[PDB]
């Protein structure tokens, strides 16, 4: 648990349903959300390899579970069963144990997938946006688009804005 | 005239599933059976709304 | 980027392959190729989607696959009203679609000149 | 399912316009939607997008901070306002339906545009 | 100017079992487990079932009268029956190693 | 592992005996300890989940291990006592790998629920105070009871307490 | 995933031969590599216990798979075929669904011990330094050989340097 | 696979010197070197070692930033550079071999050293 | 910190055991212990590498262990030529391998 969701991100956003994981971005020119789209691709394939794999990992062969014993071997049938009803406590206690883990570490896997998104950022704008809680962050300068699509892809070149912000920031 | 992989005393089970919970008694490449009702497992994440 | 061929042609009734291909890697069924047909003066058609998805509308003698890294459309019995502009989409990670250039596929119906 | 886009036209640089799109025979509030130009003696290019209920919006890297695309429901259309345009802006515009894919609960933009238009010509100059 | 980093929510009710904490609301799930069949019997392998309807295994392998319905089959992939079939053996009496044959003629090339 | 217990806190507490998570004040008032009440018990529910799950997911059916078997049937005796080993060893391997798994997520979990208090309680104060290590804060300025009440409570009032700070600060 | 491998810190140092996470230092007086040795062998330790406890944790008895039955048997012949498909079953989903798990499990331990060690960095230079990104950093004050070597050892010592970084800092 | 030092003798306080080693019968490419010194009156000391490819260098807590070793794998040599030296640098040095071990891929030095040098006699004296 | 003993003293064909601990703790397996023999004007020789583990050109009389939560090697036999200092290198998380004070065989 990384403490990204239900931590300093109280909840979800409903208007962004393109997504996993995104930005909403207030400006003069307007606010919009803009789902992140390589580590929603990213998530999509590992949960998509975890499925898949909890799936197609159990192949069997053509069996005939069902016997049949007349009264003079109960043994026999008593074996079979004992057989038959082992088998099914260990799946019924593999499969119920199994799933239960894996939703657990899917759940902290997209904490962790926010957790990461945060980080990114902050060491992008460091010293020239405040964070204001609720998981974000509110500039010292004036961000059209392109600062904010800047952000966004990964290239936020923090020295052309560093003057201003520290103009205004030392207040 | 089906073409089933699976086959319980009430019906076939089309299954690329790993578990089932129709009966014990099977014929054919099946899956394996649980005394469970409810095995789903999570692919998004926790709704906040 | 996508690279096509800037033209081909073929005679009626011949089979014909187009191809789409990444400047600097493998398209895979996970990129998704979608071949689209555009004719001068209508609106641009889904021929295909998916790697070999075709609608139901759009006639059979179209269809595509992944063969040697490379998207794939063939046109088996190319009639006349195949002469048209088809254009290779691909999918990367994103709403923006890459393109192809193009390419213009001539039924010839003319000798040569 | 047909798509009709209008309001393109001559500009002089640095104008504007408002290209838009009418669907019928569908609603727009399950569907997302994309502007494409295809500029003279050059392949399509990918210009802006928008998702299924408008709230996220994408913009190539060429055309963000000008450019705004948004969705109208109770009128079916599409708008593209196009600010501040440039020489490099003359092209044809179409615009495109994404087919409906829904991937773990999420909208796709997989499969391409299963719906264009046939296009609108907008050209500037400086003469 | 602010930017604000989110995940996603829905009107999903779908619940999951978690180690940790039990009835956790979720935006999506998969079903690991089948609980629904078909209803009706289908072939196996490709090669379907030998129905016997009102006989038994030692009724049709014995011919009993009233089997004659039965189509000539050259090979099942197994054999279904009535949880109480009525025309088995006419002539009462003990059939020696009955279910050794069922096992025997379950599926047959 | 999260780099909080072993790590940045070296070592425990063991006059805080009502809680696993705590806190540890000294004012002119006085020093004392505070267990925190949410996230010790959020981690008493989460392990008691875990211990219920592994313990009430096995539900068996009345069953008789053991057969008899005359000297005329040995290749009965030797499968029955092949399917009691089998048994025997799923179960043994089962068991002692989840044990051994799930005993590594608890610490990490402790671990994780530590570093989250620390972040917390960071984030709160931000330049107000100071770290110097042992996961603890130096503050700028004078906190009383209500203060660090108001520390643990959630609601610091980081404004109030801001210009105050800076004088300490730039000094 | 903690963010560290393949996050901020790109790619691996084909030049570090002798440990797993370490340091390059780049002085006057020369750039160097210096594993860090604690913290590899503490990660050695704890892979060598994991893969030990997968090996020697299958305790098994001495069996004969395999029985002879004659055509008078063969509800027999099913029922040992049986027991047999179901153990090999049982163990081929068990064993590749359990590595496949550990393997997680083994690279996000690596990531975290690097993520550890950096924020240990981090932590101990304070202000003294300025993240310049790839995550490492570039001092503000000129360290000779003896910095370094206390920085990796553990004790940095930043009030003695805290005046000429300040006055470098503030410029 | 001999190991033989040179280059050693009386230097004044403050002064430098070059150590040399010489490895007969083996390359040192594959091979983590380290320097062992012994003082007169105490036992053997870790001064310096140096890994196999070269990259990874470590010094003593006492001798850190006055010594520098280095590898020469063209000469087969190993250097050891003194620099600021004192009175408590008198000893007699050797030039040892790591033992070859390989832990999960990575070279370890937990088998100790398996070929050693002669040794040179290092004297610092002031006056 | 390795304790060893400034000096013993063996009779010819006798058998005797040297012994090599920290100061403040146990040794183990986990430690590596290594015994290395000096003889004046020679390069030193590692007799001994790992808790037991013994060179071929090394004779046969030397022989290593653990007890009593310290690293011990033994001479079965001790000839004149074994009349060397005799050095504990073990082995403490890093490339600083400690090493003994030296122990002084006399052969008497």
């Amino acid at each position: 648990l990384f403490g990204a969701i239900a931590g300093f991100i109280e909840g979800g956003w409903t208007g962004m349903v393109d997504g996993w994981y995104g930005y909403h971005h207030q400006n003069e020119q307007g606010s919009g959300y803009a789902a992140d789209q390589k580590s929603t691709q990213n998530a999509i394939n590992g949960i998509t390899n975890k499925v898949n794999s909890v799936i197609e990992k159990m192949n069997t062969q053509f069996t005939a579970v069902g016997k049949e014993f007349n009264k003079l071997e109960r043994r026999m049938e008593n074996l079979n069963k004992k057989v038959d009803d082992g088998f099914i406590d260990i799946w019924t206690y593999n499969a119920e144990l199994l799933v239960l883990l894996e939703n657990e570490r899917t759940l902290d896997f997209h904490d962790s997938n926010v957790k990461n998104l945060y980080e990114k950022v902050k060491s992008q704008l460091k010293n020239n946006a405040k964070e204001i809680g609720n998981g974000c962050f509110e500039f010292y300068h004036k961000c059209n688009d392109e600062c904010m699509e800047s952000v966004k892809n990964g290239t936020y070149d923090y020295p052309k804005y560093s003057e201003e912000s520290k103009l205004n920031r030392e207040k | 005239e089906c073409d089933a992989k699976c086959q319980t005393p009430q019906g076939a089970i089309n299954s690329s599933l790993p578990f089932q919970n129709v009966h014990p008694v099977t014929i054919g490449e099946c899956p394996k059976y649980v005394r469970s009702a409810k095995l789903r497992m999570v692919t998004g994440l926790r709704n906040i709304p | 980027t996508v690279i096509q061929e800037p033209a081909m042609s073929v005679s009626p009734g011949g089979t014909v392959t187009l191809t789409c291909a990444f400047s600097s890697g493998s398209v895979t069924t996970s990129n998704y190729p979608g071949w689209y047909q555009q004719t001068p003066g209508q609106p641009p058609r889904q021929v295909i989607y998916s790697t070999n998805s075709r609608p139901t509308v759009v006639p059979s003698r179209f269809s595509g696959a992944i063969s040697g890294n490379k998207a794939t459309l063939t046109i088996t019995g190319a009639q006349a009203e195949d002469e048209a502009d088809y254009f290779c989409g691909l999918y990367k990670n994103s709403a923006n679609i890459p393109f192809g250039g193009g390419t213009h596929l001539t039924v010839l119906g003319q000798p040569k000149a | 399912e047909k798509l009709v886009e209008s309001g393109g036209g001559l500009v002089q640089s640095g104008g504007s316009l408002r290209l838009s799109c009418v669907g019928s025979g569908f609603d727009l509030s399950d569907n997302a939607f994309t502007w494409v130009r295809q500029a003279p003696g050059k392949g399509l290019e990918w210009v802006a997008t928008i998702s299924t209920n408008g709230g996220s919006t994408y913009y190539a890297d060429s055309v963000t901070g000008r450019f705004t695309i948004s969705k109208d429901n109770s009128r079916n259309t599409i708008y593209l306002q196009m600010n501040s345009l440039r020489t490099e802006d003359t092209a044809h515009y179409y615009c495109a339906r994404y087919k409906v894919c829904h991937r773990y609960g999420l909208s796709c933009y997989y499969y391409g545009m299963d719906r264009w238009g046939p296009g609108v010509e907008v050209v500037v100059s400086s003469a | 100017d602010t930017i604000c980093i989110g995940y996603h929510a829905n009107n999903s009710t779908d619940t999951v079992d978690t180690v940790l904490e039990k009835n956790v609301t979720v935006t999506h799930s998969v079903n690991l487990l089948e609980d629904s069949h078909n209803g009706k019997l289908c072939l196996l392998k490709g090669i379907a079932p030998l129905q016997l309807g009102n006989c038994s295994v030692a009724g049709w392998i014995l011919g009993n009268p009233e089997c004659e319905l039965l189509i000539s089959r050259e090979s099942w992939s197994y054999i279904v029956e009535k949880p109480n079939p009525e025309n088995g053996t006419c002539y009462p009496g003990h059939f020696a190693d009955y279910e050794e044959l069922r096992e025997q003629l379950s599926s047959v090339s």
